[PDB]
Parts: C-alpha cells; structure tokens; sequence
C-alpha cells in the first residue's frame, strides 16, 4: 500500500479545519494563550460559520494566483529508509484486506440472532463497541453482517453500536514485501499580517494534536514530530511582505507491496521404497 | 507641460491607523478605515500625472 502522505494531510486537514473554525468556543480554548487584540481580531476575520473571509489550503507552484491573507501551503520535502525485516517481509495474510472502515450500525433482530448489518462484507472484524462476545453469545460473521445469540441478550434489541472493521477484497493469500520509509514533510502558513500568521500557525498545531487519535495515521503514519522554523518575509518584491513560519512534520510508514501465492496443497503421496 | 503629458488620477495621502495594536504594533484584520493593511488613507484628490 503506496503512501501519499500529501493527499491524507489535505483531506485529513480541510474538514477538521473547517470545522474547527466554525465555532467559537474552540477558537477561544486554542487562543487563550494570546492577546486581546489578535485573538479578537482574527475570531472577526475567520471563525464563525458567517465569516466573510475565508482560509484556504493547496499545494505548491500552483498555476494560478492564490489568496494570500490566510492560507496553509504544502510542499513534499524529503524521504528515507530507517528499517527493514528479514527478506523485505511485513506481513502475511490469507485474505486479501483493504483499507480499515469504521461504521455506526443499529442492531436488528433476526429468528435465532442480534445482527449487525454494514456497507460492504469483512475480511476480519476489530472491534465493536463496549462488547465483549462470550463463548455463549457465539460471535460469527457471515460476509456483510456480525451475529450473536437472540434469547439471553434480547435486552439489547436496538443497540446503537458502531463497528470497527476491515473490507475484504479476495480470498487468495499472499506475502507483504516492503520497508519502511521515514518522510518528513513541509506545511506553512501564508499572510501578510503576521499575527494572522501566528494564530494560523497555532491552529496548525492544535488539528496536528487533533490529528493523532485518526484511525489511518494510527494504523499507517505512526511517530509524529514536529518542527518549526522562524518568521520570516517570504517576499519582498511586492508593494508589501508575505511573512511566513515554515513547519516540519515528520511521519513513518511501510511502503509495501502484496505478492500473491498460487501453491495451495490438497493431498499426500506418502509411499515407501524398495531395494 | 505636465497637465498636457499627464493623465487624470486620483491622489489620496496615506497615515497609519488607529487601529494598530499598541503592544506587538501590527493592525487589526478588518477594519472600515484599512481593509487589514496597516496604513489608511485620507480622502482622494484629483490630480494630473
Ligand atoms: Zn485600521
């Protein structure tokens, strides 16, 4: 699975942002640290859900002209290899899995089973919420849909669960081949007010902290760090300067690859010699 | 010479608003007298240049 760190940090990024300037408590929690003035300034500019003005994110050496009183600009940066296995191997796996999915799924009633019904079928299931399955309860999936006993849990009829599980894509088995990779990647923010620019840069920090409890960067990009650089004009040939605070972010992930098996055994040819 | 070679424009003069933050000395992000540049601007006059 081919990691594009860029693409996840941009839609990990432009709903958590949006959402978060959209309320003020929030704002006022992260900013507390600061001024009366830029505080109360840029909460008038940006937050609320009836702001004028608008941030903005994108990648670098964009053709077309870009808003420069708040933006957050991502360029690729650097890459290496730290760690390796024994032969390149990651993982080994029996049936083909894709991404991890998390699913809030009523449950139902069925003649001899609670169900749980989902979107698309299971290759393995992780969890479910606040449910420990005994032997009794005889937790079996069955593709779409997760089961247990009826009559000793039938308390529990509409039970507002939410699931925790992984697709399933084939049933052939294969090997993991691949290493892992330790990337680091460049954010700033853009403005020509430089307390904008700070605050921009502190609401950075807080969806990065945000960040650490998403499922994929858990499962994928794990050992985050950061750094940051100084404020600095990153123009002056215009009639006024862009200022600007680069952030280093760093990530870890297993670049790797599936290389499916077509030897499958199915019988036994044990037979004796004679001299 | 000057008003035949010129063209017609609009001169306003330029100060710093009130509005600058007294402590880190950079200014308020919206504001009716400067649309969050530090500096504001008097009224226009009509000019040859
Ligand atoms: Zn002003």
């Amino acid at each position: 699975a081919i990691t594009s760190v860029d693409s996840y940090l941009l839609s990990e990024i432009k709903p958590r942002l949006n959402t978060v300037l959209e309320n003020c408590y929030i704002i006022d929690e992260v900013l507390k640290d600061f001024d009366y003035q830029t505080r109360e300034s840029f909460k008038e500019a940006f937050c609320g859900k009836n702001a004028q003005h608008e941030v903005t994110v994108g990648f670098n050496f964009p053709k077309f002209k870009n808003n420069y009183e708040a933006h957050y600009l991502i360029q690729l940066g650097q890459g290496q290899e730290t760690k390796n296995s024994l032969g390149s191997i990651q993982s080994s796996y029996f049936e083909a899995t894709g991404d991890t999915l998390v699913e809030s799924s009523t449950a139902i009633r069925e003649d001899d089973k609670l169900v749980f019904t989902v979107s698309k079928p299971i290759g393995e299931l992780i969890k479910v919420e606040d449910i420990e399955f005994a032997k009794y309860d005889n937790l079996q999936v069955e593709g779409n849909k997760v089961s247990f006993k009826y009559q000793t849990n039938e308390d529990y009829e509409n039970y507002n669960a939410n699931i925790i599980f992984t697709e399933k894509k084939n049933d052939s088995k294969g090997l993991v081949k691949g290493f892992t990779v330790e990337e680091q990647v460049t954010v700033v923010g853009l403005s020509f007010n430089v307390d904008v620019a700070r605050c921009l840069d502190a609401v950075l920090k807080m969806i990065l902290i945000s960040m650490r409890d998403s499922i994929e960067e858990q499962q994928t990009f794990q050992l985050q760090n950061l750094s940051f650089g100084d404020i600095a004009p990153i123009i002056e040939d215009g009639d006024s300067m862009i200022f600007g605070r680069p952030t280093i972010i760093k990530y870890t992930s297993s670049l790797d690859l599936d290389y499916t098996i077509t030897q499958d055994i199915n019988k036994l040819t044990f037979k004796e010699r004679k001299d | 010479f000057i008003n035949d070679r010129g063209i017609k424009v609009l001169w306003e003069e330029a100060y710093f608003c009130p509005c600058l933050n007294p402590d880190t000395g950079h200014p308020r992000v919206d504001c009716p007298r400067c649309h969050g540049k530090g500096i504001a601007y008097l009224p226009p006059k009509e000019t040859i240049m």
